[PDB]
């Protein structure tokens, strides 16, 4: 009955990736690895993950001039 | 006179006088009714409200 | 949650009610019943926001509208509403959507008395009731088309008092205005204060 | 401004807030909104003198956008020349716009107008033995054109053959613009041809609109024509050699489309095939009359490379000719560098870019202006489609969720073979199965577009489908 | 939404409370209106008798088609209070609230009114030319103040300190700026009325002082609404707390005061508008490419719709906007979800839209008769689209709290994981895995049992 406090996210697999890879970008990111959906992100850095995932998806997107 | 809706004045302009007067008279009871009257008592109603406050 | 309009078909005749006066042990029941018409206004006003009250009276020499009012008010010294020879009949402190609505028809019922008393020496054979509602179907009328919906339904305030039985005249106009109010589904409600018990036309 | 005070919230306009022009009145019947800031015209196709504002409108204005309820349309410079080189003047264009528009015309509007619309036709382009000559009606113009000196020895000077764009552009930018008009009718050096249509061949109303903005005033026109694939732009090509009845070249990007267009002229117009003429690789032999009809390449004009001498004589015999008229079909490669030659080494009156693609990823679409000309006639997609001549398409966009594996070995791979790992996910090989499986059910003839060798010839030999690729025996 | 909200809200105030506030007619009168109209027949037909009806009768009253009707009647008089139910001679004996009884009849027969509808002075103007402006430039004053526009003139603190208090409209002072909530956009939804409904009661849900009491609130209110519009009115029979709520409301603009602590306040529209309810303006076009052309001229129908679409230019008659994606993300970063805004939409539609939507329904009808499709007033394209913006706002969802791991038996881990689970605070559980996840609400909870 250990608590770590932790955010747990649920995402398609590919956002899940997206955020493995952020984690092999830098340190504290995800803490465990759960399943294909689950992970527990750190909560510290979740407006902060998120600041990059938008990001990352802006060039997934086209933006019209 | 069956509705007392106000007779519009229904002036076309100071120049243009006064024109197509709402009022629709009955030949039995010599008593006024709007248009609105007249398209009602013809087909809905088949009395004449004005006929029948004569005290014959 | 629908509103509606609530015309009332007033039967006054000085023969009539002065028969139910003198058939009854009372005089002056008709202040009695228009007090309670004032009080069953008030209430269906009370009843919705924007329901609406018409109330036609039967005399005589003829019809005339008692509420609301004609439209000759010009707020001149014929104006004869609001302020305008505000006689006091009721008390001021009424609610304001209630004292006009009362005040003015007191203040025609007063003068329709005034303007039968003038004409009292004729006596009329022929009752106006049934143009009365049939006036009075096509103000309904008036008011559903000029408001889009509304309901409505008509209250017929009649007396015979065992005078006047069931007329031969009154046999036409009336089913004209049964079929009338069957074609904009109005109910008509008819209370019948005399000595007669069954009036069948109104039945 | 007309004395109207800015609100508290017209500060989120940058200064767009139009709310000065003061509403009239009778708005009900007037279908149009002016701005006075970039003269976009908004107008609504449900309201009162609907067909009347949008004729007009395509008449003197570029449509940005057709929806169904409001349409959105450009006034331009070129779109006002088109309307005054057709008949139509300043003055009642701007009263029409004041009356058909709610708001008023504002003076930035009309000073636009007037400085389009004036000095136009004043300098005039026109073929003279294949010798291009610029003919202005004023004197004084010709000692304007004092900056871009390429003068090569009623007023008028030559200009070298080459240069003829470069003049164009410069006139463009200028308020000058450079005008081009066949006059066919008074056209007596070059002979006539006997071309004309076929009695058993029917024209569509669009095309005659097309062809009513390409042959508007009475002279053959220089622009552009766009319209679907199946609408018949071969057909308005067809009809304006019928009309121009004048020696006519055709330029093709394929040589497929070469032997199409030159069925098109045997069939539908009475060409006798002596009239008409091949170059290609395998066919070079010509008419021998006077005045005749070619179908070509656009590369066996505007290649460099060292050719047969037959070849040369014959863009000798091109060169040595004068044209009265070219269909440049699929106008939008012309913009391409050895493309936009074809224009300068083939001296033609009348240029007719036929395509239903006037779009490129570079900025060179733009420069058809002066390479053709003017942009013609638009054909409206929605109408073409709901009118039966044109197919109801049902385009989608099947998202196809990337697989785990696949994904994590692409976040690491540049950008080459990016593409060669997303073409080939299993998401969409199972969508592209079950819609051939599905559609196949239906009836329905099924063309799989995959741009990439590998991609089809996998997808072909997981589902034992035939495929045609670039190095496929014809 | 209005009348269950009103309802809902007299049925928290005590029964002692109540009774007291069955004092003034108005009030009678007031709440007399906000009963369904079969419990309204059988109050006003126990109003006028003494005697004491039994339940029976009230029952008989009733057709079987009503019967439903009739029960939810009597659960609403029943929760209001306006019974006594009575137990003699078996049967369940039902008696009229007597302050109530005789306030009502008082109202109706013109009895004791203790001037609860104000006194007339005879001293008055007309309401276009200065009640009506005025009331709508108070009710705008605020409206552009909460919808984030800049303003020359920004109301008073109370209101401000009402705002704070609310759901809505959280505020930051570190940064300089107001944020709007999603109810605030809520609050847009609905029609002036309901909005002003739900003011007063996030207003009575606020006064809870020594300063004031709170039958004189609701009495003032009730006359407010008995108050008619274009006849000014004396302040004298006001108590001072109602004198005070006269100067917050000057302030709001429900009534105007031409100076304040002058006599005579003045009836502005609202207030009858505050009773009952009775091309517009704010109709707007939408075609699919997310361009908006709406007839609106008001500031404050324009000013709402800034906040979820890029507005390009304003007309005399239209405002030129288009749907892009940073509106859209602005929009949600306020908290307002897209179906509240494609309602926003629906309701705003052009009636163009509206004929081609039922002339495409005809088209469906005709086409496939086998179904039948709700009437889609606007395209598909463009509802998809903001779907689809919502939607990638939050690809990925972030629960927070605690997860316990690292048992070395199955069945701690179990009896563990099935307690988070009957609380509802699991999200996820595995034995293979060995770790289960609680959200943070429920972590408290389950460290106290752990614990214990
Ligand atoms: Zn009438
Ligand atoms: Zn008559």
């Amino acid at each position: 009955a250990r608590a770590r406090k932790g955010a747990l996210v649920q995402c398609d697999p590919s956002i899940k990736a997206l955020i493995l890879q952020i984690d092999a970008k830098m340190s504290d990111i995800v803490l465990e690895e759960l399943d294909d959906t689950h992970l527990l992100v750190n909560p510290s850095k979740v407006e902060f993950v998120k600041h990059e995932l938008n990001r990352l998806l802006s060039k997934n997107i086209y933006n019209p001039m | 006179f069956s509705c007392q809706s106000r007779f519009p004045i229904l002036k076309n302009h100071k120049n243009g006088k006064l024109l197509t007067s709402s009022r629709y008279r009955c030949e039995d009871c010599k008593q006024e009714f709007c248009v609105d009257c007249d398209v009602f008592i013809h087909e809905i109603l088949h009395n004449c409200p004005g006929c029948e406050s004569k005290p014959v | 949650e629908s509103p509606s309009l609530l015309t009332v078909i007033i039967e006054i005749a000085p023969k009539l009610w002065t028969t139910f006066d003198e058939e009854g042990n009372e005089k002056g029941s008709i202040i009695k019943v228009l007090e309670a018409l004032i009080v069953f206004l008030n209430a269906h006003l009370a009843f919705n926001s924007a329901n609406k009250v018409a109330v036609i009276a039967a005399y005589s020499q003829g019809i005339k509208y008692l509420y609301p009012e004609s439209t000759s008010a010009l707020k001149a010294s014929e104006s004869e509403n609001k302020t305008r020879s505000d006689l006091k009949i009721i008390n001021s402190d009424m609610y304001r959507r209630f004292r006009n609505v009362d005040e003015t028809l007191v203040e025609e019922i007063y003068k329709l008395f005034e303007l039968e008393k003038k004409q009292i020496e004729q006596n009329s054979q022929r009752s106006t009731l049934a143009g009365a509602m049939s006036a009075g179907l096509t103000y309904v009328n008036r008011i559903s088309k000029e408001s889009v919906s509304l309901k409505s339904r008509l209250l017929v305030l009649t007396c015979g008092s065992g005078s006047s039985k069931d007329e031969i005249f009154q046999y036409i106009p009336i089913m004209n205005c049964i079929f009338s109010a069957t074609k904009m589904k109005c109910p008509i409600d008819v209370v019948k204060i005399g000595g007669s018990k069954e009036s069948t036309f109104l039945q | 401004p007309a004395d109207f005070v800015p609100d508290s919230v017209s500060g989120m306009f940058r200064s767009h807030d139009f709310s000065y022009l003061r509403l009239r009145p009778d708005h009900a019947s007037r279908p149009l909104w002016i701005s006075p800031s970039d003269g976009r015209i908004i107008l609504e196709s449900f309201s009162p003198l609907a067909e009347q504002a949008q004729d007009f409108l395509v008449t003197i204005a570029e449509p940005i956008s057709r929806p169904s309820h409001i349409h959105e349309y450009k006034i331009t410079a070129y779109s006002l020349y088109a309307a005054v080189s057709v008949g139509l003047e300043t003055d009642d264009i701007i009263s029409v716009l004041d009356r058909l528009s709610k708001v008023p015309v504002a003076e930035s509007i009309i000073n636009f107008i007037k400085g389009a619309t004036i000095s136009y036709g004043k300098v005039k382009l026109v073929i003279k033995h294949n010798r291009y000559f610029v003919e202005t009606t004023q004197a004084d113009i010709l000692q304007m054109l004092l900056n871009d000196s390429v003068i090569g020895p009623v007023h008028s000077f030559e200009i070298a053959n080459e240069s003829v764009e470069v003049v164009k552009k410069r006139c463009q930018e200028i308020d000058y613009p450079v005008l081009e008009e066949y006059d066919f009718r008074n056209d007596h050096r070059n002979p006539d041809l006997d071309i004309d249509l076929k009695p058993s061949t029917q024209i569509r109303p669009y095309q005659e609109k097309s062809l009513s903005k390409m042959f508007g005033n009475g002279r053959a026109r220089s622009g552009i024509i766009v319209l679907p694939c199946g609408a018949g732009k071969t057909l308005v090509g067809i009809t304006a050699a019928c009309t121009i009845k004048k020696s006519v070249i055709v330029l093709c990007t394929s040589s497929v489309s070469v032997m199409q267009w030159r069925q098109q002229f045997l069939q539908w117009c009475t060409l006798q095939p002596e009239n008409c003429a091949v170059f290609t690789s395998d066919n070079k032999e010509m008419f021998q009359t006077e005045s005749g009809l070619v179908v070509s390449t656009y590369s066996m004009v505007a290649n460099t490379r060292n050719r047969s001498h037959d070849s040369q004589k014959v863009m000798d015999f091109l060169t040595g000719r004068e044209w009265g008229f070219i269909i440049l079909d699929e106008v939008h490669v012309v913009p391409a560098a050895m493309f936009r030659r074809v224009v300068s080494t083939i001296a033609a009156h009348a240029k007719l870019g036929l395509t239903a693609t006037l779009v490129r990823e570079d900025d060179k679409i733009g420069d058809l202006n002066f390479l053709i000309g003017p942009k013609l006639y638009e054909a409206n997609w929605m109408e073409l489609s709901q009118k039966g001549h044109i197919a109801n398409v049902q385009c989608a966009e099947v998202w196809c969720p990337m697989t785990a594996e696949f994904y994590q070995e692409y976040l690491r791979e540049t950008a080459r073979k990016r593409m060669l790992l997303y073409i080939m996910n299993p998401t969409k090989f199972q969508a592209c199965q079950f819609l051939i499986q599905y559609h196949e059910r239906r009836g329905d003839k099924i063309i799989v577009f995959s741009d990439n060798v590998y991609a089809l010839q996998e997808y072909a030999l997981k589902m034992g489908k035939p495929f045609i690729y670039g190095s496929t025996p014809q | 939404s209005l009348k269950h909200s009103v309802t809902q809200y007299l049925e928290e105030i005590p029964q002692q409370v109540q009774n007291r506030l069955y004092t003034s007619p108005a009030t009678c009168l007031a709440i007399y209106r906000i009963l369904p109209p079969l419990a309204k027949f059988f109050i006003m037909a126990m109003v006028f008798n003494e005697n004491e009806v039994p339940l029976l009768d009230l029952d008989k009253w009733v057709n079987s088609n009503g019967k439903l009707q009739f029960q939810n009647a009597i659960k609403s008089m029943k929760s209001l209070h306006l019974l006594i139910p009575n137990k003699s001679s078996g049967t369940l004996m039902i008696n009229l609230n007597p302050t109530f009884k005789i306030s009502l009849r008082n109202a109706l027969t013109g009895g004791e009114v203790q001037n609860s509808f104000g006194v007339v002075v005879e001293e008055n103007v007309v309401s276009l030319d200065l009640l009506d402006e005025y009331s709508a430039n108070k009710w705008e004053t605020i409206l552009h103040f909460m919808v984030g526009t800049p303003l020359a003139k920004i109301p008073s603190e109370k209101v401000l300190n009402l705002l704070k208090h609310s759901k809505l409209m959280e505020e930051v002072n570190s940064t300089g700026e107001f944020k709007i909530t999603n109810e605030g956009f809520q609050f847009l939804l609905q029609e002036i009325n309901s909005q002003l409904w739900t003011l007063l009661l996030q207003y009575l849900k606020m006064i809870e002082t020594s300063k004031m009491d709170l039958v004189d609130v609701l009495h003032f209110i009730f006359m407010l609404g008995a108050l008619e519009v274009g006849k000014a009115y004396k302040i004298d029979a006001l108590s001072e707390t109602q004198r005070i709520m006269l100067q917050d409301m000057r302030d709001y603009g429900l009534v105007f005061q031409k100076h304040s602590n002058d006599s005579i306040f003045y009836p502005t529209k609202l207030a009858l508008m505050l009773t009952s309810d009775t091309i517009p303006d704010g109709s707007l076009i939408v075609e699919t490419n997310f361009k908006i052309y709406s007839y609106s001229n008001s500031p404050l129908q324009i000013a709402v719709l800034s906040l979820f679409v890029h507005l390009k230019a304003r007309f005399v008659n239209m405002v030129l906007g288009q749907i892009t994606r940073e509106s859209i993300r602005r929009a949600l970063t306020n908290g307002i979800t897209a179906d509240q805004i494609i309602a926003y939409l629906e309701t705003h539609a052009h009636p163009q839209m509206r004929r081609l939507a039922e002339e495409k329904l005809e088209k469906k009808l005709e086409l496939d008769p086998n179904c039948k499709e709700p009437l889609q007033v606007l395209p598909p394209t463009v509802v998809d689209q903001i779907r689809l913006w919502q939607l990638e706002l939050d690809r990925v969802i972030t629960y927070e709290g605690s997860l316990y791991s690292d048992f070395e038996t199955s069945q701690e881990y179990n009896l563990l994981s099935k307690y988070a689970q009957d609380i509802g605070v699991l999200l996820w559980k595995d034995d293979k895995k060995k770790k289960f996840f609680i959200s943070k609400e429920g972590n408290s909870q389950v460290l106290d049992f752990a614990k214990r």
